[PDB]
This record gives C-alpha cells, structure tokens and sequence, in this order.
C-alpha cells in the first residue's frame, strides 16, 4: 500500500506563461452601421452577447504589465489595419505642384499671423489635355515656401506622395474585443489596489477582454477606464527618470473641444474617378480652434495626483507641474483626432502648478494640420480632408503620461513633465489588468491503482 | 538623490594577482552598473545589471553584492586591466576607483 | 400552500441504531423534499436534496426513501453528531412550507 | 462575518418596519444567479419561510402568509440582502436565517446538485 | 556594427554656444534613445540629458535647464533607413564647462535598462 | 421544484482547489479545450495551431495505456525519490500549479517509463495471444 | 464528433450501449415501431428536445463508472 | 554508471532490417509523423495536408478491431492465395519494401476483410448484450 | 579505485547444473555491474548489463541476482557452450575495475 502508481489525467486545468495571437473582435451593433465606414465594421467576428467571465478561488498569478505580450501585438495590429484602409483610397501624386498663394482675406495684424493661406494652382482636369485653376485654402503647417514673387510647396514634396484618405471612411473609435482561440485562457486581475506588477490574489479567467476604445492620444488619455476608488500611479521602475509613469485617476475630467470655423467641402477632379477635397470659403469669423477644462476640477484632480505621488517620495517633497521641454509637435503639444480631424493642442495653461507639504475654465488653444505622419514612418503621409460646420467633441480626460526630471545635485523638489512619446503607453492603461495563459493538461499524479491486466 | 560612495579609492597591486573593488550606494533595491577607462581613451561596459557581463567581457570579471554593498572582482589581473573604474546608479557616479602596478 | 407533517417531534435511541422520520405531505411534491440538520442554536444545514440524493460532504449513513407525499429519512448507525433537530423541506410550488422538527436524544 | 450572516436591529419597536441586512456574495460566474430568502424559526411554529428574490431581477417571491407587508431588496455592491418587514407585532418574534438558493451542475445540461444552505440567524423580539 | 561620430574638438568663449553632432549608423535609429554624457577633470561623470528620436521627446538634468537643448534629424528615404544625426546645443559657456562629452547608447539585451549605455563616441573637448 | 437555482460551473473553474476538486470538473475542462484579408490567415493560422495542440495530446495519450478516457491507470510504480510525499497531503493540501512546479523535471522521464511500460504490455498481449 | 464521443463511454467504436436508462417521458414508443417503421428523420425531428440532456446524462454515468472503475481498482 | 554512452535511435532507422527488429522501434516512428506573404499559406498547406493524413489513419484503423492501439490482431485468417510464404522466412528474413512489392495487389481485400470481420463482430456484441 | 573480486577462479559442474559466480565489491557500486562471457583466445561478449538485466541476444539463462557490494550470476541448465571465463565488470567511478575470472569446466 506504501508503493503508490503513476496516473495520467487528461484535461488537468493547469496554465503557463505564453506568446501566441489573440484575434479581434468588434460588436456586432457596429456591422449595423454598415458600408466600411471604419476599419474592422466588414473585417471582424461578431462578439458574444454573454462574455462570461468566471472568478476564481484560492488563486495568485503574478503579472508584469511591462514585459508584457500582446500589447506589442495591438500595436502591430492596429498599424496594419490603419495601412490596410488606404490602399483603395486616391494618392495626391498630381498634387505636389506650384502653389500661387496669398494670404487669405483678413483683418491682418503685422504681430500676429494668418494662419491660413489661400493658395490657387495648375491643376490636371479628367481630361489629359486640358488643365484649370482652381484655388484652396491651408495652413502654415502644411506649406513652406521655395525659393519678389511668393510660391509655396507642400511639406511633404521631398519625402513621399500623400495617399489621400477616403472621406467615405471615419476615424472614430469602436470597442475591439481581443479574444484568445481555444486552448488558450485569458486572465484578468480584479484587485483594487493592484499596481500592475507583481502578485495579484484575485483573478478571473475571461473568453474575451472588456471595451478597449483605442485612441490616438499623445498626452492626456482619453475615454480611457476609469479606477476604482483613488487615483494610482503605475511604473516599470520609479526611480527610472527615463521611464514614463502613467496617472490613471477616479473621477473623470470633462474636456470640450472645437473649431468654431465654418468651412466649405469643395470638390476638384484631378482624373477620371479621383475626386481632392478642398477647403471651399471660411463662413464668418475666422476664429483659433481650442479647448475647455473646468478650473476646479482640474485643481482638485491635480492636488488629488499630489495626495498620490507623495507615496512615492515622502511626505516633505514640493511637486510643481510644467509644460514640456521640446521635440516635435505632437509629443510636446497634446494631439487627438476629434471625429476625422486632428487637433494639436497646447496644455501650458494646465501643468503649470506648484503643491508644498504643508465657475471659470481653461481654456487652451490649437493647432490644426490636415498632412499627417502618424507613427513616423519613413514614406507614409496621409492628408485629411475638411469636413463640413462647426466642429465638437465631447471627451473624458482619464489618465496622464508624466516624466520626472533628471534630478541630481541635492534636488529638494520634483517636476513632472508631460509626455507622449511611444503610442503603446496608452495601450498599456488598457490592457494592464489581462495576461493570456496557454492551457496544458494531461497531469500525472500517483494513486494507490494498478492497473488489472 | 542617491550619492555612490567607493571605498578602496587608489590599489596598487601587482599583475597576475586578484582584486575586489567596493562601492555603496545610499538607496538600495536596484541593479548597479561597472565601468572601465584606460588612460586617455574610449570609456567601456564591464558589468551591468550587477552580475552579466558585457560584450567583449572576459569571464574574469565577477560582479556580486545586494543591497547598499556591491562587489567587482577581477582574478589573474593583467597590465591591460590597470585603469580607471566607475560604479552608476542610472543618471548618477562614483568618483572612480583608481588601479595601479605595485 | 401545501402542508408538511414532520413525524416524530422527538426520537430516543441508542448509538448505533437505525431511525427513521417520516414527512409526509397533503398533495403531490413527488421528489421536491429536502432534509436538513440543525443543531440547538446553530443554522440548518443540508442533509439530502431532492429526496433520494446524498449530498456531497454528509456521511452514507443519511439515506432517504419514499416517493410522492411520504417520505422517510433513515440513519443507520446514529451517532453523537447526530443529536440535531431535522426538518423536511418542500419546494415544489410557492410557498416554502417546511418540517415540524426531529430532535434526536 | 461569514457567509450569509444576517445582520441589523434585533429589537423592533411595535408597528414599526424591520429591517435587517444580510451578507451575500456573487457567484463564480456572472452568469451565475442566486435566489436569496429570509426564513423564520419560531418557537411556536416550524420553520417559516418570509420572502426572497432573485439576484437576476428585482421581482420578489415571497409568502403570502404575511400578507404582502414584505419589502425584500438587495445591493449586490453592497453585499446586502434586505428584508424591511413592515408593520411589524409581537408574532414576527422570531430567529431569522437568510438563505442562499441556487444548485452546482457541473457541465451545461444537467441538473448534478442543489446547494440550500443557511447562515446562522438573528433573533429579533418585538415588543 | 554600432557607430557614433562626433564632430572634432573645438574651443570657445566664455558666454557662447557650442553646437556637437552626432552620427549613429548600423542600427534602426528610430527605436533607441541617445543620452549625452560629460567627463570633467576632478569631479567625474555627470549627467545632461536624454532624447528619443522617434519623436524628439527630451529629458534634461536639472541643474542644467535653460542652458542645454537637444534635437534631431531623422533619415527619410527607404535605402538608407539606420543613419540618424543627434545635436546638443549648449549655451551659457562659463571657464568651468571645460571637459569632455560623449553621446551614447544603450545595449540592445533584453535584461538591458536604459542607462547601461553600451556603444559610446569617441569624445569632443570643449575648451572655454 | 419551482424555485430553482444554478451555479453556472464554467470553464477553468478549479485552478485554485485541490486535486480531487479539480478531478471531477476537468471533463469539462477537456471539452471546451478544442471550439474556439491577412486576418482571416492569422485566425486560421491560429485555430489550426489549436488543432496541432489538441492532436499531439491525443496521439501522446494514444501510445500510452489509454485511447481516449480521461483517467488512466498505468504498470509503472511511482518513484519515490521524485517527490516522497504521501497520499493524503497530495490529494487534499496541495494545489495544480504547486503540483505543477514540483516535478517539472522528471516528466520526460515519466513520459519515457508510461512508453515502455505499455509497450512491453504490447509485446506481452501479443505473446499471450500466441498460444491461442 | 470525435471529441463529443469520446468522454462519453465509447473511444472509437461505431456502436455503444451505455448504463442509462432510456427515459419512457421522452417519446414512450416501443421498439418494434421504432425500429422497423420510422425512418431516421423523422427520428430526429421526433426528439429534437431532448437531445442536450441525453448527453448529460451520457457524460454523468461516464464520469460516475470512471470513479467506479478508479475506486475498484483503488483496493487492489 | 559513469562513463555512460548512448545511441541515439532516430526517426526512420529500422529500414533495412527484419520485421522484428522494426516491430520494437515503430512506435517512435508513429510517433514523429505529426508535428513537424504566400509561403505561410504554403506551409499552412503542407500541414494541413499532413493532419489530413494523419486523421484518414486514424478513421481508417479506428473502423478496424482498434481504437488507438499500435499491435492489433483481428479474426479474420491470412488467406494463403495471397503469398504462401511462412512464418520464419517472413518474421526474420524479409525486410518492409520487399513486404511491400510482395502483396501490393490484395491489400484493398485485406481492408474490406477487416471491415467485414470487425462489423459482424459488432452485431455479435450487440446481440451478446440483447439477452442482458 | 575500487577493488573487484570474482569468484571463483574455476567451478566444475555436469550437464544441467545451475551455478553461481560471486562478485563482491569494495565501496557502493549499487548496480553498476557488467557480466561478461570469453571464450579462451576469444572476445569477451556481454551477457548482462546493469547487474539484473538480460541482454537481448543471450539466453535466459544467464541471470543475475544482488545489490550494493555483492552481486551473483547464476547460470540454470548449464550448457556446453558455457565454456567460458566470466567477469564482472565495475562501472560506478573511475577506473574501470573488472573481475578476476571464472572457468567453467
Ligand atoms: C470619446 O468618446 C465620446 C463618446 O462617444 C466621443 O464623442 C462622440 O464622438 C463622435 C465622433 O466625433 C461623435 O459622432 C459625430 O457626431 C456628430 C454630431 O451629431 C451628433 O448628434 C446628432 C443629433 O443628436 C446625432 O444624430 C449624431 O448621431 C451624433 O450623436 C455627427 O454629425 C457625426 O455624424 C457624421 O459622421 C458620421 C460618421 O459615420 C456619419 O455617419 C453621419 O452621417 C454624419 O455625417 C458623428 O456621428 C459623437 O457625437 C460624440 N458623442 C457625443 C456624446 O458627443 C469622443 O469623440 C471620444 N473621443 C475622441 C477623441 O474621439
Ligand atoms: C484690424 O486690425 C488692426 C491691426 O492692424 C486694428 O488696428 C488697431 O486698432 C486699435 C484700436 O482700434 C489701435 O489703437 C490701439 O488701441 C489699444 C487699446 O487702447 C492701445 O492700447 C494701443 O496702444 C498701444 O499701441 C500704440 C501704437 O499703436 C502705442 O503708442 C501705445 O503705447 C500702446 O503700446 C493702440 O492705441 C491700433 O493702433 C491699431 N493698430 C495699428 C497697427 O495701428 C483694427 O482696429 C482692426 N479692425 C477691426 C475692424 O477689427
Ligand atoms: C502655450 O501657451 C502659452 C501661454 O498660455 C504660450 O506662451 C506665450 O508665448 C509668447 C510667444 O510665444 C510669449 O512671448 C510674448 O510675445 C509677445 C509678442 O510681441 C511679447 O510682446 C511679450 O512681451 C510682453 O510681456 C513681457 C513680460 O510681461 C513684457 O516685458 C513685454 O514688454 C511685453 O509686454 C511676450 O514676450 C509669452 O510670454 C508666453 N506667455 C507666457 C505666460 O509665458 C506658448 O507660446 C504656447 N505654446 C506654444 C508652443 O506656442
Ligand atoms: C527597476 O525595477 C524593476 C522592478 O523590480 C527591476 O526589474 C527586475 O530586475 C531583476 C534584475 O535586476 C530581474 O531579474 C530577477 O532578479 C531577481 C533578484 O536577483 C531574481 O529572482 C532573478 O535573478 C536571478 O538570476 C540571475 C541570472 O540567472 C542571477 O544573476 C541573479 O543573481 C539571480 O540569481 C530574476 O532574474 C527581475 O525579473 C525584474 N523584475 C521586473 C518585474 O521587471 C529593474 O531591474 C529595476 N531597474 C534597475 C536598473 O535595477
Ligand atoms: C513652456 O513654457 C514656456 C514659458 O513661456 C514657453 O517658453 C516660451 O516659448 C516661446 C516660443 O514657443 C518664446 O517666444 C519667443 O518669441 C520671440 C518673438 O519673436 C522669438 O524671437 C523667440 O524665438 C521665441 O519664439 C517665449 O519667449 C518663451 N518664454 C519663456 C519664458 O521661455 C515654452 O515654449 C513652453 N513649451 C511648450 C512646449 O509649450
Ligand atoms: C482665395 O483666392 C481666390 C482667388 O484665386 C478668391 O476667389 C476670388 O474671390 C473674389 C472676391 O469675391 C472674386 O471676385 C473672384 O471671382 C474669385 N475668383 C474665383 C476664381 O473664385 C477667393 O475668394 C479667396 N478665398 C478666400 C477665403 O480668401
Ligand atoms: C501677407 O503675408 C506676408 C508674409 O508672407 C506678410 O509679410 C510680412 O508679415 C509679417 C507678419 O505677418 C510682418 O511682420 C511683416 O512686416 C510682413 N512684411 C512686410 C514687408 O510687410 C504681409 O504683411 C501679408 N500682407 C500683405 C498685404 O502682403
Ligand atoms: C497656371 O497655369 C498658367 C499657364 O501656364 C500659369 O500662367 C503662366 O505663368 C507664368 C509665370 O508667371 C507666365 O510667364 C506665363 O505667361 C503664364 N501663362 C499664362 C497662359 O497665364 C500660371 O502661373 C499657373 N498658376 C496659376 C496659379 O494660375
Ligand atoms: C508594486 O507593488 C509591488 C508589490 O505588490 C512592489 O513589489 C515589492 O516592492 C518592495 C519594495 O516596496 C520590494 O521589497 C519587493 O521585493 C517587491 N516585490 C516584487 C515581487 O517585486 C513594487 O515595488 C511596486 N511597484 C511600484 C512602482 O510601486
Ligand atoms: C455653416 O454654413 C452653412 C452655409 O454653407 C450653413 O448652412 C445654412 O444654414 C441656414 C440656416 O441655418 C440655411 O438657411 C441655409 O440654407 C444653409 N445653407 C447651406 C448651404 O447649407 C450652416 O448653418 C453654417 N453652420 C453654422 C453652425 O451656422
Ligand atoms: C463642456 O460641454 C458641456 C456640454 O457638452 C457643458 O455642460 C453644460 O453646462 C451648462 C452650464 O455651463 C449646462 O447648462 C448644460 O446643461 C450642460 N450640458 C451638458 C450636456 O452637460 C460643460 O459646461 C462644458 N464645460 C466647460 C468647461 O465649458
Ligand atoms: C507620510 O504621512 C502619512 C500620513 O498621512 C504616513 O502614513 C506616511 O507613512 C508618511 N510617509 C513618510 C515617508 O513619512
Ligand atoms: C502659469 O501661471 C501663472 C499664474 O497663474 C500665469 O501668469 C502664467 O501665464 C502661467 N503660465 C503660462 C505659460 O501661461
Ligand atoms: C524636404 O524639404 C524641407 C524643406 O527644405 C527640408 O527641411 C527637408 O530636410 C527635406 N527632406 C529631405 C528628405 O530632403
């Protein structure tokens, strides 16, 4: 009875650690709004009315959102979807021309600038023979001048042809579920005060991840998830200056945003089927496009990060908020894209505090480009066409990406920059709770049976 | 802050013989970095994360310690070996151990 | 409402001999009855579900037959655990009307 | 406290409404549903069941014995189960048990199990 | 291979600004992070500063703002896409800013932190 | 009865408990273990992938003493200088991952012994067959 | 289909006789009719509600001898 | 033992031996037949189509008298018309190809032998059980 | 080293007679004990490996018996072609010690 024989159970629940490929998919209540007017609404399984979610007992995994797979995986995914949505589209190759252009017509301040100019050009007609002038309008950011007589270009005439997108198609954001196929199981930590790494005692294992509204945020996340009780601060390593921390807080921030300018669609042929869309005449005033922050709540959240950060550092540390140091334009100034048309705004009027350890708004104004790089790639630009009236959004400030400065020589207080920097530390707010898990049974154990010949 | 303190300072010993080069920090709980300059030349990696060697890193070369105290030995010293050694906690450094013939 | 008649209020034996309490019921609860096991003071706890199945945990020593309106719980080697009022449960049809109590001494 | 402990006021005042709260939990799944009751034992009486509802809905099954005079909620969050009896006399003298209703099968046809069990109670004395 | 080529050394005046490059080659430039590190006679290592040039996202010491900027250039043609250009403006020359800079990079392991700067330039002396 | 209720005991719902908690749970385990332009090739190249799994387990338990149950009793004693831990605090204390963590190293060894243990059965039902 | 067979109390065998009893509540017709008469789609068209919990009940007594057989063997 | 060596008996190398010798390691050779922008949906190819194999085996011997076993011996007798070669000469001399090119003609009537055996035998058990 | 000794030298039997040759070690060689069979101006050639192992080739019997220090090749129904010196060879550590040598006539 003291000798004991091996045993082989099949279907065992036990997991390891692994890398494969989840797939996406969308709601079906997007497919009801049909006719490709977002990515995945033609390329995604229809969900599951029932996600099912099942907590568990007894159980402790240890999670690292930092080394973490699939985030990686979103990334790749969501930048060859956002390829993958252009190739029908028209290239701009006719485009990249001599621009006549004038100031547009305005009260004009010799301090100030126009930030408008109102460029007319030789344009190809459907037929090849025949060519016309016709005029639009853009702004600063988009042409440089070439060199009495004013000419100006296109940035983008040097490095590749714009592909056009199709003003068929929108940019808004739809919940991607991320589902693992069979065999794997993923796993998703509901502790409250979990800081994203290390061992969490409350998981639950899940067939496919919550609501991810994948926005393209450089500084101030938007319409993330919301925490539960209290503001945490998440970090690879805290006193690593070159890793950015990322500020999920409680109660979400109310931001309005707007153009309150007035455009016109205008239409242009450059071929046979190739249609440009131009920005037609400016219907009223010509007005700065900007945002709204309540005051009080942006003082309240603010000094509510300060309650938490002071966790961190002792209690006697004075924390002051500024702006950011420099770079490009989208990773200094915060970038979103408010229903197909994309605002660079400047957040000067918000990191601009100091806290000892003892009815109004903001308002903030914009840039708007319509010629886009997005991800930096070397041949890839993308124009946006103008759309039509006024122009607002309603959005929910969520979370921040700061970064501490390089304090040396006897710092007694700590800044905190903002900081967009790489577009997978808004993917890492939402994807920080799951872990994906590759089931293998087939356990063995020993009992007290031989087997009876 | 954190402020990197090496004790030996200058060590003056004789090729072929072993070292142990000490250095303390005043936050413990992260990794510690070991570098090596020759005299009036190109700076070089000798141990990071505290215990894996570099690239081009003869196996001579141990890096140990935990907490505060952090250990560089070097065994069967050469003449090419005698320099300069750096400890850095991430944007901060020591003053530099100094390693001369006998 | 369907009336439950739980039958002895109170049962004297030995250790080690096999009782028996009757619940019988006024109309059809064909396998809906339940029996529990409540110590002086303490929360019923369950015995046997749908009256005829040993619940996982209890000992074999809880059996139950009958059928229709007449149950019969049955303990075979009763035991010192086992001193506890008992009660029949039905859940056939709204409301919940249960036993009348077993006290075993 | 442990698992559907019954806690609250163990005095009510003559005619006034009781109140008492029980500590619940959900289940593995959110597919899961209880149907949490409150039950009296009585000295006089057998055990008596008073009320409950579903954690799915918020429709509440109760005994018709007491007349319709039960309000019975629940807070999930909250991890309540509430019986606010009304009008309350000197008959409703009673040990109080919040039980959990619900059955473990084990794979999605059948039925394998039922699992009735109760939490400790509260005496509540009306006069 | 990993190269960085700064520019030579120069001497300045005090109050002015000396503008270094520095060339990496052999590597996707849009990925790692450049730092910019000094060597000063009796007093050692200190640091400035780091930049992404994915973007140009900047990080200065902070006894060293106002005085330091940093930018850079990327390489935009698909034949050529590892060459990159880092630049270091330093202004606010005083005689005590005499000392030797470098530009580095970290490795490329996956146990490798930001810090451990392995491939280093050959070194620029400024002289005020 | 009127008045039922359902715990609805899902898939992967017995990591934590012991052994003999998990032993009856794990047929369901095993059942939802095999459902589940370029995208279509990534879920393809993934539900095949999940296939390859499912069939190297079936064809590792198929050259072992069983074809398709799920408990399997085998010829082979278990060493006891693999884990030297008795029966009751391995079917009633210790969890599957633990289990799991505990004797990651002599499962090939384990594989090898179950091979050859069924093997010479093989050899040895045939020969007994060669008689008759 | 392989898989849906093979918890249940045949590997690969084509014909299989288990340890539940046929419940007469589901169709209570005899086996002459059944099994000369009726064709086989009008078969399945006949007990095309019950159909899930034959299968439960096909994996509880599976599950149920496997425990037998293991706790048979568990004295020897 | 120090000093311990080892051959290492791969996949496919009991090719020009006997029968015998061959009917030891087949089990290892049965079990490396499984695991192994366009060139993706050609590997994707190659292995679906070597599951496809694998899985008509599988279908093919299942229909048979075994399930998963490796050594099946049926009731069907070995039809002398069809080599009338003995036991010796064919256990130890003969080698697989030779086996092969020997009765390459009658191997279709040998597998619907086996079905018609295996068949009957399943109305045999069916009706051993009738009276039960 | 460890030191192997075989005996006997020489053992005398008829036709049929089932015989015992001892090998006894100095330290724990537990079971890393060869038997092997030469004839007189020959190769010696394996009959058993690991000390209880029949190698496949050689007859049934050749058997061994033992653990530890003391092992035992036993030969039931010996046979003409059993002329031969036997040894036991040590495997455990280094050197490679083998045994002294059994006749068998
Ligand atoms: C964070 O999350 C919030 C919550 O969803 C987002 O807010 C929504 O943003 C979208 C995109 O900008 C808005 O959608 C657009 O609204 C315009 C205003 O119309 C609204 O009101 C009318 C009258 O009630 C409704 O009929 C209409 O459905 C809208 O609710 C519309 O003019 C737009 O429609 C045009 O484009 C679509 C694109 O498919 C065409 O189909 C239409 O025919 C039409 O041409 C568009 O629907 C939405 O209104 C916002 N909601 C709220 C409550 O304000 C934030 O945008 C998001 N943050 C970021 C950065 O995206
Ligand atoms: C269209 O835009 C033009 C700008 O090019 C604008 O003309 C400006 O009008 C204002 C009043 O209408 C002029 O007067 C100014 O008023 C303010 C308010 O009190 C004063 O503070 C200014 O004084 C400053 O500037 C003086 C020099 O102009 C200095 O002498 C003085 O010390 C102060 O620094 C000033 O008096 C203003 O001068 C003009 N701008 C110019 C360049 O002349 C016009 O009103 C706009 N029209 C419409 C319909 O919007
Ligand atoms: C983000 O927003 C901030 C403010 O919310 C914005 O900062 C401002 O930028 C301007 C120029 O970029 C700064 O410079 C001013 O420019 C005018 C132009 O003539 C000067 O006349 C101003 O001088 C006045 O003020 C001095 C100090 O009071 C006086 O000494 C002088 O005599 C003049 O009266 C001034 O130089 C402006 O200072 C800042 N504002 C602040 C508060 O710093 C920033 O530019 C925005 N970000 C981006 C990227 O544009
Ligand atoms: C910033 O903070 C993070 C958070 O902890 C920190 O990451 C950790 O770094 C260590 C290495 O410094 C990683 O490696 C582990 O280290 C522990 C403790 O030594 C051991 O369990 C393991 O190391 C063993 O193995 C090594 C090689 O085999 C041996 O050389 C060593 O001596 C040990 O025996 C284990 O590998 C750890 O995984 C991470 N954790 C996370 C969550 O990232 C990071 O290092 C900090 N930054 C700095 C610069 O310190
Ligand atoms: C962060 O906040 C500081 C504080 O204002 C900003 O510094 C300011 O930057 C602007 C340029 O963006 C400077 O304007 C200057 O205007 C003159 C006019 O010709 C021009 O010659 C200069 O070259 C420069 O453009 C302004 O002086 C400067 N102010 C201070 C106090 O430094 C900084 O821009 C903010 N950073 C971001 C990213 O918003
Ligand atoms: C941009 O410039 C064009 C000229 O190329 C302007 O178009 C002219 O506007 C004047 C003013 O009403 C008319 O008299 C002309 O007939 C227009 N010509 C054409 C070809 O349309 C245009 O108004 C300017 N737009 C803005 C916003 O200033
Ligand atoms: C038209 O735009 C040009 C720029 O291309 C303006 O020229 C300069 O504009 C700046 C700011 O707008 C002023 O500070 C300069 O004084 C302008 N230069 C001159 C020589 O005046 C120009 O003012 C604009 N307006 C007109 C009517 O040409
Ligand atoms: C559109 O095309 C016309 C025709 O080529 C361009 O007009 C010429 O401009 C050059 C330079 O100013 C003159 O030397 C020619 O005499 C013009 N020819 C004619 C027929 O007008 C014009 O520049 C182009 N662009 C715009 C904005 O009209
Ligand atoms: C996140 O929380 C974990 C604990 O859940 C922290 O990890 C421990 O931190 C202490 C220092 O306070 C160390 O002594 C332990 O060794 C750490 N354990 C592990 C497993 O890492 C972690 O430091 C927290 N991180 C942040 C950024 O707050
Ligand atoms: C932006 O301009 C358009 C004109 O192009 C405005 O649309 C007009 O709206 C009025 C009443 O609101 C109607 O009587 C006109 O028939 C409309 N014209 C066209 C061409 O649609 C539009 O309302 C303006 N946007 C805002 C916010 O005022
Ligand atoms: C942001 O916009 C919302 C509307 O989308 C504003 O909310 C309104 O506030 C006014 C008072 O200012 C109320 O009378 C309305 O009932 C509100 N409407 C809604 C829909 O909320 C909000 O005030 C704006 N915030 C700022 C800072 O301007
Ligand atoms: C800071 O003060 C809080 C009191 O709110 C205390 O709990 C905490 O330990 C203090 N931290 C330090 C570093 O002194
Ligand atoms: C920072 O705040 C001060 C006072 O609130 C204000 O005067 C200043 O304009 C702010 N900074 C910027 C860059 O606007
Ligand atoms: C394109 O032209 C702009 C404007 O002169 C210049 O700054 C940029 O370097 C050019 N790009 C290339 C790749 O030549």
């Amino acid at each position: 009875a003291e000798n004991l024989w091996v045993t082989v159970y099949y279907g065992v629940p036990v997991w390891k650690d692994a890398e494969t490929t989840l797939f996406c998919a969308s709601d079906a209540k997007a497919y009801e709004t049909e006719k490709h007017n977002v990515w995945a609404t033609h390329a995604c399984v229809p969900t599951d009315p029932n996600p099912q979610e099942i907590h568990l007992e007894n159980v402790t995994e240890e999670f690292n959102m930092w080394k973490n797979n699939m985030v990686e995986q979103m990334h790749t995914d969501i930048i060859s979807l956002w390829d993958q949505s252009l190739k029908p589209c028209v290239k701009l190759t006719p485009l990249c021309v001599t621009l006549q252009c004038t100031n547009v017509t305005n009260n004009i301040t010799d301090d100030m600038r126009g930030e408008l100019k109102n460029c007319s050009f030789n344009m190809t007609t459907e037929l090849r023979d025949k060519k016309q002038k016709v005029y639009s309008l853009f702004y600063r950011l988009d042409v440089v001048q070439i060199n009495s007589n004013k000419e100006y270009r296109l940035i983008n005439c040097n490095t590749s042809a714009c592909t056009q997108a199709c003003p068929k198609v929108s940019f808004e954001p739809i919940p991607i579920h991320y589902c693992a196929p069979a065999g794997f199981a993923i796993l998703k930590c509901k502790d409250k005060k979990f800081n994203g790494t290390g061992p969490c005692p409350s998981v639950s294992t899940v067939q496919c991840t919550h609501g991810i509204k994948p926005v393209v945020s450089t500084q101030l996340l938007l319409n993330g998830s919301l925490a539960e009780e209290e503001v945490m601060i998440r970090s690879e390593n805290i006193t690593n200056n070159a890793k950015n921390i990322l500020v999920q807080f409680n109660t979400p921030v109310q931001i309005n945003c707007t153009r309150p300018n007035n455009n016109t669609r205008k239409s242009i042929r450059i071929g046979p089927g190739q249609a440009f869309y131009a920005t037609g005449d400016i219907i009223g005033d010509i007005r700065q496009a900007h945002c709204n922050v309540s005051k009080a709540t942006w003082n309240e959240t603010l000094g509510k990060v300060v309650k938490q950060l002071r966790k961190h550092f002792g209690n006697n540390t004075i924390i002051r908020f500024a702006n950011s140091s420099g770079g490009d334009l989208e990773v200094t100034t915060h970038s979103f894209n408010c229903g197909g048309e994309f605002f660079y705004c400047n957040t000067s009027g918000l990191f601009n505090s100091t806290w000892i350890s003892n009815n109004d708004s903001i308002t903030l104004p914009c840039r708007i480009k319509q010629i886009i790089n997005m991800w930096q790639r070397i041949g890839q630009c993308m124009y946006a066409p103008p759309i039509q009236g006024v122009i607002r959004c309603v959005s929910n400030i969520t979370g921040l990406i700061l970064t501490r400065d390089g304090g040396s020589t006897n710092s007694t207080t700590e800044t905190f920059r903002p900081g967009g920097g790489d577009m997978r530390d808004n993917w890492r707010s939402e994807l920080y709770k799951y872990k994906v898990v590759k089931i293998e049974p087939l356990g063995v154990a020993p009992t007290r049976c031989k087997r009876r010949v | 802050e954190i402020v990197l303190t090496q004790s030996p300072g200058i060590l003056s010993l004789s090729p072929g013989e072993t070292a142990t080069l000490f250095c303390k920090a005043s936050q413990g709980g992260n990794a510690m970095t070991w570098y090596q300059k020759r005299r009036g030349q190109v700076p070089r990696l000798l141990i990071y994360d505290t215990s894996r060697r570099a690239s081009g890193v003869p196996d001579r070369f141990v890096g140990s310690g935990s907490g505060t105290d952090f250990f560089l030995t070097i065994n069967k010293l050469d003449r090419e070996d005698f320099a300069v050694y750096y400890c850095q906690q991430f944007e901060f450094f020591g003053l530099g151990s100094e390693l001369e013939v006998h | 409402d369907i009336q439950m008649t739980q039958s002895p209020s109170s049962l004297s034996a030995s250790i080690g001999d096999r009782v028996t309490v009757t619940c019988r019921a006024s109309q059809g609860i064909d396998k809906d009855l339940s029996w529990f096991q409540q110590k002086p003071g303490k929360a019923p706890t369950l015995l046997i579900y749908t009256a005829s199945t040993l619940q996982t945990g209890v000992s074999s020593r809880f059996s139950g037959s009958g059928s229709g309106t007449d149950f019969s719980l049955t303990i075979n080697n009763l035991q010192p655990e086992d001193v506890a009022t008992y009660f029949c449960q039905q859940d056939f049809s709204f409301p919940l009307t249960f036993g009348g109590g077993t006290k075993v001494d | 406290q442990v698992q559907l402990q019954v806690s609250g006021p163990g005095v009510v005042r003559p005619s006034e409404t009781l109140s008492l709260t029980c500590e619940v939990s959900s289940g593995s799944t959110s597919r899961d549903f209880f149907y949490w009751s409150w039950v009296r034992q009585t000295p006089g009486k057998g055990l008596e069941w008073i009320g409950g509802m579903y954690s799915n809905s918020e429709e509440t099954n109760h005994n018709p014995s007491l007349k319709s005079r039960v309000i019975i909620s629940k807070d999930t969050s909250k991890n309540e189960f509430s019986l606010r009896l009304t009008s309350v006399t000197a008959a409703d003298t009673a040990v109080y048990f919040c039980s959990s209703r619900a059955k473990i099968y084990y794979s999605a046809s059948y039925s394998g199990g039922r699992i009735d069990v109760w939490g400790p109670g509260l005496l509540v004395t009306v006069s | 291979q990993v190269q960085l080529v700064q520019s030579g050394a120069v001497i300045k005046t005090p109050g002015s600004s000396v503008k270094i490059s520095c060339r990496a080659s052999g590597y996707n430039f849009r990925d790692y992070s450049i730092h910019w590190v000094r060597l000063i006679p009796d007093k050692g290592f200190e640091w400035i500063g780091w930049i992404k040039p994915l973007w140009g996202a900047v990080s200065y010491a902070r006894q060293l703002q106002g005085r330091v900027s940093m930018t850079r250039q990327l390489s935009q043609d698909p034949d050529d896409p590892d060459w990159g250009v880092a630049y270091m403006e330093f202004s606010g020359l005083t005689p005590a800013d005499t000392a030797e800079y470098f530009c580095v990079r970290r490795g490329s392991c996956d146990y490798c932190g930001d810090f451990p700067w392995q491939y280093w330039g050959q070194g620029t002396v400024v002289v005020v | 009865a009127v008045g039922i209720g359902a715990v609805f005991l899902g898939f992967l719902g017995a990591a934590g408990s012991t052994m003999g908690a998990a032993s009856m749970t794990l047929t369901v385990q095993a059942r939802n273990l095999l459902s589940g332009t370029v995208w279509g090739i990534k879920q393809l190249q993934a539900r095949v992938l999940a296939v390859e799994r499912y069939l190297r387990d079936q064809q590792l338990l198929g050259i072992w003493g069983c074809s398709g149950k799920l408990i399997c009793c085998t010829n082979v004693p278990w060493n006891s200088s693999w884990s030297n831990r008795n029966l009751s605090e391995i079917w009633d204390n210790m969890t599957w991952l633990q289990w799991d963590k505990e004797i990651s190293n002599y499962t090939q060894i384990i594989y090898g012994l179950l091979e050859e243990s069924q093997n010479q059965q093989e050899k040895n039902e045939q020969d007994l067959l060669a008689l008759d």
